Formats: structure tokens, C-alpha cells, sequence
């Protein structure tokens, strides 16, 4: 359901 | 406890209220 | 939170969402008590039976967030955990005693209209406030029924009397729990649900204005159920423990 935080975060 | 803690910016920083925070006021007799 | 309301902007300024990387999904809720601390129920990071026994690099938190599923761009801030603390008396094998834990980040967040900590209660404040009928406030973006929210919701409960409590449930109730909800008489309702779990229960001091967190929302028999109540982790009780973890790993 959720929009993709940013790569950064992960 | 920190200086300035539980004192939201856009209400108590600002002297606004939410919508019921009365409701818990109005509870504390 | 079922029977809640939606909540306002910078309402809830210290709600953070313990946020799963994967899968992406909610996980709990958490409040912020420092720009480096966040508060949590132990239950969201150990509980055995469940197989859930997570890491400081298994989860992010995500601060000044108010719609659940969006990426709030320019307004939220997402935060790597450097560091878990459970309370090493955190009972998760009979009652979710001492389910309270703790969260170093590993950078500070930065404060905005949309993130500012609440504050730990002193004794005095608990004495004043955490009286039967006085009603405190929960948020979260947990389950709307025992479906799911747009955005972060809030409802206001009154702290039941410790009798009642224990006789609605046959769980074991400790000093470091107290229940909160309307009876099946008041005509009011409203809960904490599934997600929900963590975040906080506060009162606005009516002494000097500032809203403290007196609860972690720790567990219950369904959401909403006539006859039962939520329970919440006694903040108080618990914040030597608290103070002393902040005292020595902090900055
Ligand atoms: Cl305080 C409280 C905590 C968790 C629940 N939930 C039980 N099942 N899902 N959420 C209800 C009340
Ligand atoms: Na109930």
C-alpha cells in the first residue's frame, strides 16, 4: 500500500 | 525534561487549540 | 485507533511510525522524547511467540508524518536506528509487563512545525493526571476495525478505574499498566487497533500547558469491544529506567 521512500533510506 | 517539550508549533508555540483538547481539559476536575 | 477522528496537522508533532524496510509496512507507532531518542512498546521489537525479534537495521522511523501510506516530501523525515533498548525485566512471556523500549537514532532529527518531542511525566504530573475519568489522547494509523486510515487519527479516552480493569480481563494486571476506554454505559467508544501498538497516550498538563505522555499503548482483547479496555504502559514507573539508558549511551 505504501509509496516507495527514496533508496537513500535503504 | 527538555526545554521546550510538549509544546507543538503550530498550536501551543502559535496560542491555537485543536479541535478537542477541551474535551480533555474539561476532564481534569 | 477504531472510533477515532482524523487528526490536524501538527497536532501529534511527536508521532513516529516504526516503519518495516522489508517488506515497506507499519510496524507500530512511537513518539519522539528527544531530537536522538524514540519511545516504543517492547512488544513492537521482541516477542518470541510471534517469531518477532528485530534489529536497529531491520527498521527505520519515520517523524512528521501525517497521511500513513504516502511519502510526505519536504514535510517527514525518515531515520535509521542506531541503537534498540529493551527493558531487561520486559515480561513477554506472561503479561507484556514493562513493554517499553527505547531507540537511539543515529543522527538528530531536525525540529519543524510538523516534529518537536513530548514530554516524560515527573512524579507530580502522574500523581495529578493519571486519575480515573481523566482522559488522555491516543493517535496512530493502526486498524480503523478489528479498514485502514488515510491519514494519522486520534481519539480521547478516559483512565478507568484500576478495579474495573483487572475484572475485565483475566490477564494479569501489573502497577506498570493502566486501562483506558469508555464502558458499555458512557455511550462514547473508541480503542487502539492492530498498528497502533507503540505510539503514544498523552495529557495536556492543565498546570502549565504542555502535553506529556503518560501511556505506551501495550495491548487489549480486540479493538473496541463493549466490557473491555485498552492497556497501557505506566510511562512513570518506568522512566529511572529510562532516564538511565538516555544517561549512559546518550550523546
Ligand atoms: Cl491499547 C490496545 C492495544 C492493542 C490493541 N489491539 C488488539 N488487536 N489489535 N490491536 C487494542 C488496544
Ligand atoms: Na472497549
Amino acid at each position: 500500500d505504501f509509496e516507495e521512500i527514496p533508496e537513500e533510506y535503504l | 525534561g527538555e526545554a521546550d517539550c510538549g509544546l507543538r508549533p503550530l498550536f501551543e508555540k502559535k496560542s491555537l487549540e485543536d479541535k478537542t483538547e477541551r474535551e480533555l481539559l474539561e476532564s481534569y476536575i | 485507533i477504531v472510533e477515532g477522528s482524523d487528526a490536524e496537522i501538527g497536532m501529534s508533532p511527536w508521532q513516529v511510525m516504526l516503519f518495516r524496510k522489508s517488506p515497506q509496512e507499519l510496524l507500530c507507532g512511537a513518539s519522539l522524547i528527544s531530537d536522538r531518542w524514540v519511545l516504543t512498546a517492547a512488544h513492537c521489537l521482541l516477542y518470541p511467540p510471534w517469531d518477532k525479534n528485530f534489529t536497529e537495521n531491520d527498521l527505520l522511523v519515520r517523524i512528521g508524518k501525517h497521511s500513513r501510506t504516502r511519502y510526505e516530501r519536504n514535510i517527514e523525515k525518515i531515520s535509521m536506528l542506531e541503537k534498540i533498548y529493551i527493558h531487561p525485566r520486559y515480561n513477554w512471556r506472561e503479561n507484556l509487563d514493562r513493554d517499553i523500549a527505547l531507540m537511539k537514532l543515529k543522527k538528530p532529527v531536525a525540529f519543524s512545525d510538523y516534529i518537536h518531542p513530548v514530554c516524560l511525566p515527573d512524579r507530580e504530573t502522574a500523581a495529578s493526571l493519571l486519575q480515573a475519568g481523566y482522559k488522555g489522547r491516543v493517535t496512530g494509523w493502526g486498524n480503523l476495525k478489528e479498514g485502514q486510515p488515510s491519514v494519522l487519527q486520534v481519539v480521547n479516552l478516559p483512565i478507568v478505574e484500576r478495579p474495573v480493569c483487572k475484572d475485565s480481563t483475566r490477564i494479569r494486571i501489573t502497577d506498570n499498566m493502566f486501562c483506558a476506554g469508555y464502558k458499555p454505559d458512557e455511550g462514547k467508544r473508541g480503542d487502539a487497533c492492530e498498528g497502533d501498538s507503540g505510539g503514544p497516550f498523552v495529557m495536556k498538563s492543565p498546570f502549565n500547558n504542555r502535553w506529556y505522555q503518560m501511556g505506551i499503548v501495550s495491548w487489549g482483547e480486540g479493538c473496541d469491544r463493549d466490557g473491555k479496555y485498552g492497556f497501557y504502559t505506566h510511562v512513570f514507573r518506568l522512566k529511572k529506567w529510562i532516564q538511565k539508558v538516555i544517561d549512559q549511551f546518550g550523546e
